[PDB]
Parts: C-alpha cells; structure tokens; sequence
RNA sequence: GGUUAAGCGACUAAGCGUACACGGUGGAUGCCCUGGCAGUCAGAGGCGAUGAAGGACGUGCUAAUCUGCGAUAAGCGUCGGU
RNA sequence: GCGAGGGGAGUGAAAAAGAACCUGAAACCGUGUACGUACAAGCAGUGGGAGCACAGCUGUGUGACUGCGUACCUU
RNA sequence: CCGAACCGACUAAUGUUGAAAAAUUAGCGGAUGACUUGUGGCUGGGGGUGAAAGGCCAAUCAAACCGGGAGAUAGCUGGUU
RNA sequence: GUCGAGUCGGCCUGCGCGGAAGAUGUAACGGGGCUAAACCAUGCACCGAAGCUGCGGCAGCGACGCGCGUUGUUGGGUAGGGGAGCGUUCUGUAAGCCUGUGAAGGUGUGCUGUGAGGCAUGCUGGAGGUAUCAGAAGUGCGAAUGCUGACAUAAGUAACGAUAAAGCGGGUGAAAAGCCCGCUCGCCGGAAGACCAAGGGUUCCUGUCCAACGUUAAUCGGGGCAGGGUGAGUCGACCCCUAAGGCGAGGCCGAAAGGCGUAGUCGAUG
RNA sequence: UCAGGUAGAGAAUACCAAGGCGCUUGAGAGAACUCGGGUGAAGGAACUAGGCAAAAUGGUGCCGUAACUUCGGGAGAAGGCACGCUGAUAUGUAGGUGAGGUCCCUCGCGGAUGGAGCUGAAAUCAGUCGAAGAUACCAGCUGGCUGCAACUGUUUAUUAAAA
RNA sequence: CGGGUAAGUUCCGACCUGCACGAAUGGCGUAAUGAUGGCCAGGCUGUCUCCACCCGAGACUCAGUGAAAUUGAACUCGCUGU
RNA sequence: AGGUACUCCGGGGAUAACAGGCUGAUACCGCCCAAGAGUUCAUAUCGACGGCGGUGUUUGGCACCUCGAUGUCGGCUCAUCACAUCCUGGGGCUGAAGUAGGUCCCAAGGGUAUGGCUGUUCGCCAUUUAAAGUGGUACGCGAGCUGGGUUUAGAACGUCGUGAGACAGUUCGGUCCCUAUCUGCCGUGGGCGCUGGAGAACUGAGGGGGGCUGCUCCUAGUACGAGAGGACCGGAGUGGACGCAUCACUGGUGUUCGGGUUGUCAUGCCAAUGGCACUGCCCGGUAGCUAAAUGCGGAAGAGAUAAGUGCUGAAAGCAUCUAAGCACGAAACUUGCCCCGAGAUGAGUUCUCCCUGACUCCUUGAGAGUCCUGAAGGAACGUUGAAGACGACGACGUUGAUAGGCCGGGUGUGUAAGCGCAGCGAUGCGUUGAGCUAACCGGUACUAAUGAACCGUGAGGCUUAACCU
C-alpha cells in the first residue's frame, strides 16, 4: 500500500504538530550544597535531600 | 493482561533472569552499592533483602540455602557473619535505591542502589 | 446605583495558508579558455635482427605519481647557438 | 575534546572573494512580520466583497461571507 | 540392510523491498556404488553435451556472449517547442 | 294494498381511483413546501442569453472618392491552406556606439503595445555589451513509462542481519552497555578449536588519530597516518621424470587464414 | 590434516577439556495481531480437496510371527515379556592379560611350566526406592484392498522426481 | 449388481451395452521394491467441536542511526441521481 | 502447406473471454377472460384456448467502459440489504367437526442443521430442527486466508492427424507479492471552543444494543366427534441456541511454588547443592486469566396502527364499517429495558469554591506597559493499580499503608538439612506433617514516595427590560 497523492508540506505540519519536546517544569535545588537537580534524582556531586550520599 | 502479576520479565528468558540476579546480588553484597538501571534495582531488592533475612538465623541449614541461591562462598560468609549482625534489629528495609540519571550509551534511567548503613 | 433576565459579542492558534523580508540547500545563467571540431597551404609518407611498436622494472638530497632517462639511468662526450 | 565548527583581529578593491572559494537562478527547507484560519464539505480559482495592517481618498498585503466553477496532454 | 560424514531435494512453515536474485527450520532419500570429491585436460553456437527435461553451455538458451553490417525495417504506439 | 315526487339504465365525453413487489438512505416534483405553488381556457405584466439595441475600440473584405477618407459588410473553430510578426545565438555595417561615473547575468519595481514582447530604473554583479539595416540558423519545450543532475514524498515510519546472554567493580577518557583489567554467568568443543593447499595481498606487530568507513556510541577496529616485521643444503618452488593433453623441424593436407601429425619438446593432479 | 574425558555401537547424541567465543544498536513495557514453542477438561478426523500439520512409534535381549513367493524373501511382519540400585553366588565369576620363579635350549627380542598382579562381561537368587529404571538427548507408527513401473539408478540448476 | 458406511459421484469385486482395449509405438499376470496414484482400519492427537492459559522473538514507549515502492495538483465525507 | 501449451515483438478495449451498462426475446413472478375438472356447482382448490403487465434472477442479443492488466469456480472468515415470508406473530375463505391441512391477505423484529459422496456450486443420501426461506451486494468478500477445480511449461491413455501436434475428453505432478498516504471503520488521546476562573453532580436532543424458540404439565381426556382421536383461550415448569457478567464452586493453564528422576560438569572430597540437556524429562499446584464452570437477560405494560372485524350513519326513504362521528386489532412502528451521549457551536442545568493592588503611556479602546500580587485549582515529579499499546483513568506522597521489604496467617508441595538408631548394603525409622513456599490475607514506617519550584490571577463586555434603589 502507497500513496496516490504526494502528501502536502501543509498536512506534513500538521502531523508533526504534536511532535514538539517538553522542557522539564522546574528544577529542585539541593538544600545544603544549593545544586540544581532533578527532583528525586542526586545531584551532580552526589548529594540528595542534603546529604552527601556517594562519593564523586 | 497482566491482572495482580508479580515480576518483571526484562526482555530475558527465566534462566537469564534467575543467573543475572544471582551475580547481581554478589556484587551488591561485596561492594555494598552498585549502579544499574531503576527497574533491575527494583526487582534486585526482592533478591537480596531476603537473603539478609536469611543471614540472621546462623545455622548449617541456612548457610546451604545461601549457598544454593548465591553459589559463592565469600558472599555467603559475609552474609553470615557481617551482614545478618548489623541487621539483626532492622525489620526489612535493608536497601535503598537512588535514581541518578541517563546513562549515555542507550539513555537507560540509572540508580544507585547500596545497604542503608553503608 | 445595584441585582436578575433576555439578546448580541470581540481577545484563543496546537498547527496551517498567502504575501513580504532575510537565510540555507543546490549549481542553472552570464562571462572565461594551455581542450576539442572542420579545413587551407606546405612537409613527411614509414619503424624493425645495428632488436621495432608497445610494455616491465629501475633511475633524484626523494615517500609517491607525472615527465625525462637506462646500472654512464631528470643524464655523459663533442661541435655550434646562447 | 591540544577537536569539528565558529566569533574577533589582520590581508585585500572586495572575505555573503576563506580555499565546501567568480556569478550564484529554480525545485526543496527554514526564521521573522502582516492578515486569514478550530460549525466547516469538492480542480482551490474567478466575479462580487466586509474587516484589519501598511504606505501616501488612493496604492500595497490579507481575504470573513457570497454567485459561478469537475486539472492538463493524448486518443 | 539400519545409520553419521558426504551427495541429494519428497513435505510443511517461515521468508517474498529476504539474512539469501532459490535460503532457513523441522521432518525426508542415497550412503561400496550406474557412488562421491580435488587438481589439470578436451568438446564451441545450427555447434557442443544430454540415463532426453528443449535440459545445460559463466545468475543469459526453441539457437550463448561481444563487436560489426547498423540510424536493419516498423502501413504500428508515443512525442513534436 | 300503503307511501306522495321523482326514478331507472344505456350512449358520448373531462379529470381522478384500483390494477402497482427490490435490493447502502427519503430516493419516480432537484429540495423546501404546495389544495394551488396542480390542470384547462383567456388576457395583460414582468424575469430571462456571449441573440438584438445603445456607447467606446480593433481588424478582414468590397465599394466610392483622394496611403487617407467615406461607406456597406464580415470577424466560433479541429485536421488543414493562406497572410503577417516577436525573440534568441552568430556575420557585416563596427578601429563605430555604450560601458569601472559600473557590461553581461541575477532579483525587484514602474511604464508600455493586440500578442510574441519592448523601455526605464533600485539592489546584486564586477567586464563586457552592441543600435540600425541586412545576412545565416544546433532559433523558442510540460508532456515522448524522454536523457543528465539536483531535491522532495512516504517518515523521523520499516529496519539495525540468526532468541549463545549477560551482571558488576576498577582503569583510561570530553564522554564508556560495547575499549582495557578483574570476578561471575552463558555458548561451541568431529568445532564456533588447531593447522595446510587454493584464493587474497600487508589485512600481520607497535605507536598514534576518530573526519569518512563500522547499520548505534566508540577512547576500539580488518578504518586513516607513521614505523617495524617474512633469515633454510634438509619445508615448498625451481630442478630430473613422465600422464591426459598441448605444441611441433621436416612431412601430409587444405582458395588464403589454416588442419593433422613424425622426430622431438612441453605439461602434475603422480 | 589433527581427533582428549564421562556416558555411548559410534566421527550419532548429551555434558565437558585444551582452546575459542556471547554473533557492533541498546533501555523499558508485558495490548491486538504475527512468528517459534509448552500444556489442556469432555470428545477423537466430526477438520479438510487430502489426517496438511501435529500427536504417536522408537533401544537391547528373548519368546513369537500369516497370506503370498521368483524359495532369496515377505519379516524388525504382527504381538508380547525383561530392563534401576544393593548384596550374595564370587572379600571380582567366566574370559582376557601376564610378573617373579622353575625347567630346557641349537643361549635368544628363545621354548615349556607356572601362575602373582592387573583387567573384567553376562547370568541367577535375595533385597530395595519411585507414579514411572530403553527414565534425559537419542530412537521404526502398524495393518488390509488396489492402479502404474520389475528392481538400484536418472531428470526439468531456480514452481513438475513421476506412471 | 454385490461389498464396505447411519449415509460412499471415490474404493474393491463383478457384469459387457469396449462412444473410442488388444498382443514387442507389446497383451495378460507377477514375489520384491517405490519421499509414486487411489481406498479402508487400529493407534494417535488443538485438524476440528471451540478455543483457554503459558514461555520466548517482534509489534508498543524512550535514546541513537535511518530506508522503500508510489506521487498532475488537492482545502482528499455519506447517500440518491447524473 | 501446416504446428507452437517452448514461444516472441509491435499494437487494439477499433475486437472476443470475466464483471458493469443498454435491452428484456427467453426466464421468473403477478393479473384478465372462463372451456372445463371438482357428485351438483367455472371461481374451496386447479384452470384449457387465448389476452395484459411487473422484475432485472436465468439463457441470450449488443460491443458502450476497462487489453501502458478491473485476478477465476468452490471452500473459509466477516457480512449487509430487499421481500416475491421458510419458522415464529395477526387475519379472510375453505370441498374449515376436532386434530391436522389447502389457498389468499398483512407482517422483515428475531431466528433460520450437522454429516456421507464429489474440486464442486448443485444434487442424492443419513440423521436432526420451530424452520433448515428466495434473491441483491464486481454470480458480496484472494492489498482478509485457501488453491481442490478451471487455465502455462513434464508425462501417459483413448481418439484425430503422414507429422509437428491436438481434444469445455480423461489421467498423475505442478512458486498466490505488497511495511496503509487518502476515504472508510474499530478504539484512544492532544488542541481550542462553549465569554472571569475552578471542583463536582446532572438534564437528555440525539445515537446504539436487545427483540429467537422447543418440550412437559394444568386447564381437560373437557369443547368437537359415531368412533378413532382431540383443541382454542389462559396458566405453570423446564430446555436448545444466542448474549452479558463473574471466578464462590467444578476444572484448564500456572517456564515466578514444592517434589521425583536420567546423563554430565562443577562447588577440594563425603554429605549437601548449583549449571546444562525442549521448563532435560516428569508428578502435583498459589494468585491471575479463563470454559466445559454458574448467575442473569429476551419480557410484561403503554401509544399509534397493518390486513381484518365492527358500532352508529346518511348520500341513495332500503341497505351500507365511512362520507360526519365512535370502537377493536400483530414479534413490524413510537415507547417501556440496557449502554453512549451538551463539539446538542441550539456548546444546557444545579451545588460549591476562589480572586475586592498601584501606576504610566497612547493613535483613546473589550488599548498597551511596568511594579506589587499568585487564589481556588491544575499540572509536573515520585510510590503505584484486577486501569493501560502510548496517552488516558484510579489510589497514595511522612498530618503517610502507595509499592517493596518485614512480621503473623493461609495455600501448595509432602516428613528438608544435620544428628541418632537398625541393616553387610541399597535403604528404612526417629527427631517431623518436617522443610521450603510466587502473584493471596491481616498487620507493620524498616526502604522509597523532599522543603520547594511551575501553570493558573487580581471581581469578569455592550444593549434593553424587570425589579429595587
Ligand atoms: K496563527
Ligand atoms: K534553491
Ligand atoms: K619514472
Ligand atoms: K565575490
Ligand atoms: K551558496
Ligand atoms: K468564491
Ligand atoms: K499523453
Ligand atoms: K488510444
Ligand atoms: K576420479
Ligand atoms: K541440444
Ligand atoms: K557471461
Ligand atoms: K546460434
Ligand atoms: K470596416
Ligand atoms: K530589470
Ligand atoms: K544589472
Ligand atoms: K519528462
Ligand atoms: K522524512
Ligand atoms: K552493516
Ligand atoms: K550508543
Ligand atoms: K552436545
Ligand atoms: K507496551
Ligand atoms: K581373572
Ligand atoms: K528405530
Ligand atoms: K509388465
Ligand atoms: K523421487
Ligand atoms: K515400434
Ligand atoms: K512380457
Ligand atoms: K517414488
Ligand atoms: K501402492
Ligand atoms: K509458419
Ligand atoms: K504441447
Ligand atoms: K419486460
Ligand atoms: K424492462
Ligand atoms: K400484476
Ligand atoms: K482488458
Ligand atoms: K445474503
Ligand atoms: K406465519
Ligand atoms: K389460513
Ligand atoms: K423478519
Ligand atoms: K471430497
Ligand atoms: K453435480
Ligand atoms: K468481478
Ligand atoms: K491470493
Ligand atoms: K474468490
Ligand atoms: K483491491
Ligand atoms: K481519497
Ligand atoms: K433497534
Ligand atoms: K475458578
Ligand atoms: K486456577
Ligand atoms: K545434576
Ligand atoms: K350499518
Ligand atoms: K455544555
Ligand atoms: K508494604
Ligand atoms: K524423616
Ligand atoms: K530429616
Ligand atoms: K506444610
Ligand atoms: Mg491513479
Ligand atoms: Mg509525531
Ligand atoms: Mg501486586
Ligand atoms: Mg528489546
Ligand atoms: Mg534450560
Ligand atoms: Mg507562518
Ligand atoms: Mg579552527
Ligand atoms: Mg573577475
Ligand atoms: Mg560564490
Ligand atoms: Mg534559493
Ligand atoms: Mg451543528
Ligand atoms: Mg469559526
Ligand atoms: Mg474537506
Ligand atoms: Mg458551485
Ligand atoms: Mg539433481
Ligand atoms: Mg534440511
Ligand atoms: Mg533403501
Ligand atoms: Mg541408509
Ligand atoms: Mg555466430
Ligand atoms: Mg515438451
Ligand atoms: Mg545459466
Ligand atoms: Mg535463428
Ligand atoms: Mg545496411
Ligand atoms: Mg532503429
Ligand atoms: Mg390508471
Ligand atoms: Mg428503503
Ligand atoms: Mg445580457
Ligand atoms: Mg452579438
Ligand atoms: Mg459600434
Ligand atoms: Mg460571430
Ligand atoms: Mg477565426
Ligand atoms: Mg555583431
Ligand atoms: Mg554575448
Ligand atoms: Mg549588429
Ligand atoms: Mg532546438
Ligand atoms: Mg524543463
Ligand atoms: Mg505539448
Ligand atoms: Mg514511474
Ligand atoms: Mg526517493
Ligand atoms: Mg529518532
Ligand atoms: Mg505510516
Ligand atoms: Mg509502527
Ligand atoms: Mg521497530
Ligand atoms: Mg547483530
Ligand atoms: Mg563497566
Ligand atoms: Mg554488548
Ligand atoms: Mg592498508
Ligand atoms: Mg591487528
Ligand atoms: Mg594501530
Ligand atoms: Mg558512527
Ligand atoms: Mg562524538
Ligand atoms: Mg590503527
Ligand atoms: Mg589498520
Ligand atoms: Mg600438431
Ligand atoms: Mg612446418
Ligand atoms: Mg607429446
Ligand atoms: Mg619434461
Ligand atoms: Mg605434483
Ligand atoms: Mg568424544
Ligand atoms: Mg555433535
Ligand atoms: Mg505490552
Ligand atoms: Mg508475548
Ligand atoms: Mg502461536
Ligand atoms: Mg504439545
Ligand atoms: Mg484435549
Ligand atoms: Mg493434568
Ligand atoms: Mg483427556
Ligand atoms: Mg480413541
Ligand atoms: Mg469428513
Ligand atoms: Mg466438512
Ligand atoms: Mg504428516
Ligand atoms: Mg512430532
Ligand atoms: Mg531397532
Ligand atoms: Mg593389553
Ligand atoms: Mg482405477
Ligand atoms: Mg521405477
Ligand atoms: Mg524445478
Ligand atoms: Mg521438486
Ligand atoms: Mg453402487
Ligand atoms: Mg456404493
Ligand atoms: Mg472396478
Ligand atoms: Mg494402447
Ligand atoms: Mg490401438
Ligand atoms: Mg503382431
Ligand atoms: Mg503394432
Ligand atoms: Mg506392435
Ligand atoms: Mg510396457
Ligand atoms: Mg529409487
Ligand atoms: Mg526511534
Ligand atoms: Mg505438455
Ligand atoms: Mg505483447
Ligand atoms: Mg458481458
Ligand atoms: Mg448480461
Ligand atoms: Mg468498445
Ligand atoms: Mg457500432
Ligand atoms: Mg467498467
Ligand atoms: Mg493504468
Ligand atoms: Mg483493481
Ligand atoms: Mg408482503
Ligand atoms: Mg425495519
Ligand atoms: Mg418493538
Ligand atoms: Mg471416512
Ligand atoms: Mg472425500
Ligand atoms: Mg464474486
Ligand atoms: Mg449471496
Ligand atoms: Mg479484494
Ligand atoms: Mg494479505
Ligand atoms: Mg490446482
Ligand atoms: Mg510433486
Ligand atoms: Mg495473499
Ligand atoms: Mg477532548
Ligand atoms: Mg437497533
Ligand atoms: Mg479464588
Ligand atoms: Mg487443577
Ligand atoms: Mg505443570
Ligand atoms: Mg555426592
Ligand atoms: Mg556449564
Ligand atoms: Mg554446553
Ligand atoms: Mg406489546
Ligand atoms: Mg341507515
Ligand atoms: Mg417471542
Ligand atoms: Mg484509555
Ligand atoms: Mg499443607
Ligand atoms: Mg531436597
Ligand atoms: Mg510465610
């Protein structure tokens, strides 16, 4: 199965309407080392909720 | 449907899956954390936190089931003589799981997951 | 003034269209000729066992290819030109 | 990233002549602005035409609503 | 005679812009013989070879491939700014 | 017998009734609706075409007068015939004319003719262009399942090549699911191990790099770049010897080319 | 060309050795539907062109085996029984192998005797565990009537293997 | 016509009315053989009544890479008619 | 002079085979006349000789569409419409006693066999059923499946031919491609709208689903009938097929639970265990999913009617269901039952909740901007679910049982290991219904559900009424 019809530039558009990216709402920020992060995730030097949780 | 299923597949047959968290479990008892992707975590906890509860009764009977699910010997004594007396108090809850990211080779979300005295 | 009621009613654009502005892609067009095409007038009408045509391998201060050359190897002698 | 690529500086008459290099069309793909578009049925125009924007009543852009309207070639 | 290697190709499913321009998987036949295989040789296109299907002769066969006669011819179809 | 004013059935004729069931959905007025907004008859209005008229304009043909005037009339067109033109490249006119005070080309805008078209000019461009009147043609493209290049669509869709399978810690790094090291797990084991011939030809080892190649990333590679590496009296080839077969002095045969073959000489798979 | 171990008749097959690999996209999820597989109540070919596919049979020893026949066959016809482990017979048997010793010699890599050690089926009796002992992988479905071609072979490389 | 089946256009055995068999382009038989054609039975079963559940690989979502046939142009509904 | 099915090229829908179209001779279905049959009697039922139509269903005619391709017969799967009705429902006439029929009218709601043979459609046969309807839909349905038949290349028979070959004769064998752009359809979201915002509960325009029926018993051996036989009307029970839900039971599955067992490799060995062999092979089985399991459904009632039956009643002193007026009448129609449903742009209703700042500029208006403010609520993120492809939907986030773990229980498997005793030993017995036990049940903050941040604003146009001020 093909098309009979080249689809359009227009109805291209209009399938890609729901296509675009969301960006993350907020970030959170960690309350000792005052890092962004992602909510629930630790923090690029390894703290979360405050507490330095790993290493590196 | 999967109405009340317990388990996760992981695109693995039964053999796979069994052999995985057997080596899964060894690392985190050696290492006391390790990094895998959230859903391994989570099942990796219906692994080894019964493998603590085990540890707290010391007996021959008990260390051959160790051994029979963990087959290593120095997981199994660590397990006996570490890991069951600093648990000997906490009911359940021996492992905490902290989600860290993407990995960057295939954008899997990771975790960190370690014994909560480590 | 307020309240209620009835009637009418703009400001939305996920996206899409047309116009214009500015770009991207792409290599048309114009301009260009150390390449071709067709002739005219002359020349020469062969080369080879004194080893040809055509090649292989070498040859530099040289790693490669082109051009030249042949273990005397981008060259040697001599007579002229410059 | 002791990258790719780029921004400055400098050369030059010129660098949107920077080697992916004279000129740099069209298809095709974008960003910006003006107007239209989420109760509306078909060759997508044409005749009529409100409103809005713009430049100086007119010119330009857009085109709600409405009459008419089934591409081209070949055979 | 039964059965691996080896040589085949009866059935089914898959695959059919394939993993593959003929295969894969499960079964299947022969398996000391008119067997199978390596290397080299010979037969040439109205010709070869053929336990014969017009089969095969380099993924090409009721007359191979390449070049030439060559711009064959086309009362036909298309196209003609 | 009662009852007291009409009754009966032919003919011809206008309009209607039954006869009358079909498949996606009313579905046999185009629809709404209509008892006239139906039908018949008569009449007067009006709407209605690119027909006719009015106004303005162009052209063909014929008259009539002096190319012009006047006049009448004509102007839908396929095949096809006839007539008249636009533009493109090149030659002369041209050692002229325009042009760095900006040519051709590109891109806009304005004006202009009945048309092909023409003219002017802003921006771009950065060195050519060419009137007029003649002359010559590779002289005009949307189609030929035309030819070449470029770029779309489907679509960020299918797929990423055996369902033997991975997990974790450490290292390096800009970055690690894929590289290196380690432990574990799994798979082949008459092979998915080891070694030759054939075929290939540097793919081998080391360092270095990650554009492109690798169906992802890549620090890795059979990828790029540079350097290194193949040592024989005994292994193999060459060599001696022959098979099938080939060639073949003379020779025999054949228009020519050539065919066959003797002495010989080659030819391993021995 | 090479050819280890345990089981096995085996170069089949299963699990391993030496050795080599996880197949150059991954991560989740756990719909329909497709592919490759497992199991299925009662029924059991009612399916369908056709039992296509699937299911089934499957080993060794012994007992036993019809028509027909070219006397070879048919035939593994069919059908059936036994099968693990332990102990005893027998501290390991029958058999195989064979040292010292002894004797002889035409004295050796010799003959004869002798048998220590090593290796080792199969059977019988008794016992014993399980639902199941050819337990996995592996491994014939069988019978009756009939057409055609005697037979083993050959063929349309790539829709026909057959008469 | 007989047999087999509850039921048999196939099958087997006959009959002879051979449309249109017939004797080496052989006739009629024939043990054995066949991935050969037809028919019947036992066993067996998801072939089916009539499907259910389960294990894997895709399909689905996320990240990376990234095709194809087709295509006059599209603002690309139903019905009844034309 | 022939053959080509071994075939080939250029062309044609200028021209056949399929399907469509036009046509309707033929076919099928109605009707008109009434010779007669029917003891009598043309019309209960048949209807000769002839006549008139309807359908578009057969066999055909034509050659208009398609030859730069509109795939065939049958089966399978899935259907949808017509009514000329097979069953069930309603009725008139009967040569209708009853039971059971014949014929015609109304009626399309639902329903409407399995097998043997054959490629069959069909048909015959066996056995069912209330019945096993007739047709249209490209003789519905191959970008849904099949490929037995027809219709390529192989081969043979009969037959024809000197032969190559040929035969709607026969016989054995013989490749079925497509990842869905658009329409359509089944589901499921995102956007904006509905005029301040928000959370809920609704109304119901409109749409869809459903609508089948047997047998037995009572009425009643009554009515009817000479007997044989045997009802209407009404009532009760129990089935078939179909549908919806569910998992308590009976079961299937249950590669995530327990056990038995073969071969082998390993954990040093014994003992005990693990890997691999289809889950190695098996025996059981929890939750979930599920049918064969077991609950429920089709209606009653109402309205308006069809054919049909009437009442009163003239036109037409009679008669007449009809003209005025009035009444009955069916599974069809409109409701009643179940589900969807306000994008019902005609965007509806009800309840509740939230927001009561300052200033400036301008072209002066439903204008723009800054400062302050940020509600109700939403979303996001996290733990998740008998919700789910993804979205969506539901629960929960420390003031907490949302998930995992943990504790207890249940369930399943069937007496673990170790030690001891008996036995030469395999093994048996005791400790012991032991040990282990998924998705289940009841609990429990041990682990993970973070303080925040984000979106959403600041009293909501004009006109006219009414009412109050
Ligand atoms: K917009
Ligand atoms: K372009
Ligand atoms: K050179
Ligand atoms: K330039
Ligand atoms: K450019
Ligand atoms: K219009
Ligand atoms: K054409
Ligand atoms: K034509
Ligand atoms: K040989
Ligand atoms: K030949
Ligand atoms: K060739
Ligand atoms: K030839
Ligand atoms: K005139
Ligand atoms: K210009
Ligand atoms: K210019
Ligand atoms: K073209
Ligand atoms: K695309
Ligand atoms: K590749
Ligand atoms: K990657
Ligand atoms: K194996
Ligand atoms: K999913
Ligand atoms: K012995
Ligand atoms: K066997
Ligand atoms: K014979
Ligand atoms: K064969
Ligand atoms: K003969
Ligand atoms: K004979
Ligand atoms: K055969
Ligand atoms: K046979
Ligand atoms: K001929
Ligand atoms: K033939
Ligand atoms: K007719
Ligand atoms: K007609
Ligand atoms: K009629
Ligand atoms: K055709
Ligand atoms: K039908
Ligand atoms: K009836
Ligand atoms: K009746
Ligand atoms: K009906
Ligand atoms: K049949
Ligand atoms: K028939
Ligand atoms: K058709
Ligand atoms: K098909
Ligand atoms: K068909
Ligand atoms: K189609
Ligand atoms: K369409
Ligand atoms: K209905
Ligand atoms: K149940
Ligand atoms: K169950
Ligand atoms: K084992
Ligand atoms: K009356
Ligand atoms: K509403
Ligand atoms: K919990
Ligand atoms: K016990
Ligand atoms: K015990
Ligand atoms: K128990
Ligand atoms: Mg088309
Ligand atoms: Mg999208
Ligand atoms: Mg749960
Ligand atoms: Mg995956
Ligand atoms: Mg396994
Ligand atoms: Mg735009
Ligand atoms: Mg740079
Ligand atoms: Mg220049
Ligand atoms: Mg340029
Ligand atoms: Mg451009
Ligand atoms: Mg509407
Ligand atoms: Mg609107
Ligand atoms: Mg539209
Ligand atoms: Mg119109
Ligand atoms: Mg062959
Ligand atoms: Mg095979
Ligand atoms: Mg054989
Ligand atoms: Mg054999
Ligand atoms: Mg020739
Ligand atoms: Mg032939
Ligand atoms: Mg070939
Ligand atoms: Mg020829
Ligand atoms: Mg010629
Ligand atoms: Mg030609
Ligand atoms: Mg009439
Ligand atoms: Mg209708
Ligand atoms: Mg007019
Ligand atoms: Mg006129
Ligand atoms: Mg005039
Ligand atoms: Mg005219
Ligand atoms: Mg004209
Ligand atoms: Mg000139
Ligand atoms: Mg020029
Ligand atoms: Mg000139
Ligand atoms: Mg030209
Ligand atoms: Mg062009
Ligand atoms: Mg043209
Ligand atoms: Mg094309
Ligand atoms: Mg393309
Ligand atoms: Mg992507
Ligand atoms: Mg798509
Ligand atoms: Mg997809
Ligand atoms: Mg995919
Ligand atoms: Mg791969
Ligand atoms: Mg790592
Ligand atoms: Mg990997
Ligand atoms: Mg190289
Ligand atoms: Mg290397
Ligand atoms: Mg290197
Ligand atoms: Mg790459
Ligand atoms: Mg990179
Ligand atoms: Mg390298
Ligand atoms: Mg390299
Ligand atoms: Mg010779
Ligand atoms: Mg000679
Ligand atoms: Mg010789
Ligand atoms: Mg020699
Ligand atoms: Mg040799
Ligand atoms: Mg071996
Ligand atoms: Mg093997
Ligand atoms: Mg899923
Ligand atoms: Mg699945
Ligand atoms: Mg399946
Ligand atoms: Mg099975
Ligand atoms: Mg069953
Ligand atoms: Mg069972
Ligand atoms: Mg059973
Ligand atoms: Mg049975
Ligand atoms: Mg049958
Ligand atoms: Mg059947
Ligand atoms: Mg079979
Ligand atoms: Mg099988
Ligand atoms: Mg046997
Ligand atoms: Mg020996
Ligand atoms: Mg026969
Ligand atoms: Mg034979
Ligand atoms: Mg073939
Ligand atoms: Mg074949
Ligand atoms: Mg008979
Ligand atoms: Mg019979
Ligand atoms: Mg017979
Ligand atoms: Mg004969
Ligand atoms: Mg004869
Ligand atoms: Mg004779
Ligand atoms: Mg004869
Ligand atoms: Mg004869
Ligand atoms: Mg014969
Ligand atoms: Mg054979
Ligand atoms: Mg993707
Ligand atoms: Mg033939
Ligand atoms: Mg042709
Ligand atoms: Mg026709
Ligand atoms: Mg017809
Ligand atoms: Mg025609
Ligand atoms: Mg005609
Ligand atoms: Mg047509
Ligand atoms: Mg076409
Ligand atoms: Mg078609
Ligand atoms: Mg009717
Ligand atoms: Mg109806
Ligand atoms: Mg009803
Ligand atoms: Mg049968
Ligand atoms: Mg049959
Ligand atoms: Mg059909
Ligand atoms: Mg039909
Ligand atoms: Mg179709
Ligand atoms: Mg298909
Ligand atoms: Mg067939
Ligand atoms: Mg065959
Ligand atoms: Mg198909
Ligand atoms: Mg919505
Ligand atoms: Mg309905
Ligand atoms: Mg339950
Ligand atoms: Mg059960
Ligand atoms: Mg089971
Ligand atoms: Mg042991
Ligand atoms: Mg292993
Ligand atoms: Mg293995
Ligand atoms: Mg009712
Ligand atoms: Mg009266
Ligand atoms: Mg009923
Ligand atoms: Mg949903
Ligand atoms: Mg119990
Ligand atoms: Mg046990
Ligand atoms: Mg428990």
């Amino acid at each position: 199965a093909v098309q009979q019809n080249k689809p359009t530039r227009s109805k291209r558009g209009m399938r890609r309407s729901h296509d675009a990216l969301t960006a993350v709402t907020s970030l959170s920020v960690d309350k000792t080392s005052g890092e962004k992060h992602l909510r629930h995730h630790i923090t690029a030097d390894g703290y979360y909720r405050g507490r330095k949780v790993i290493a590196k | 449907m999967r109405h009340r299923k317990s388990g996760r597949q992981l695109n693995r047959n039964s053999s796979h899956r069994q052999a995985m968290f057997r080596n899964m479990a060894g690392s985190l008892v050696r290492h006391e954390i390790i990094k895998t992707t959230l859903p391994k975590a989570k099942e990796l906890r219906r692994v080894v936190e019964p493998l603590i509860t085990l540890a707290k009764t010391d007996s021959v009977a008990n260390r051959r089931l160790a051994f029979a699910r963990t087959r290593d010997n120095e997981i199994v004594a660590k397990l006996f003589n570490e890991l069951g007396p600093r648990f000997a108090s906490r009911a359940g809850g021996y492992t905490r799981i902290l989600k860290c990211g993407f990995r960057a080779g295939d954008n899997a979300p990771m975790a960190y997951i370690e014994l909560v005295d480590r």
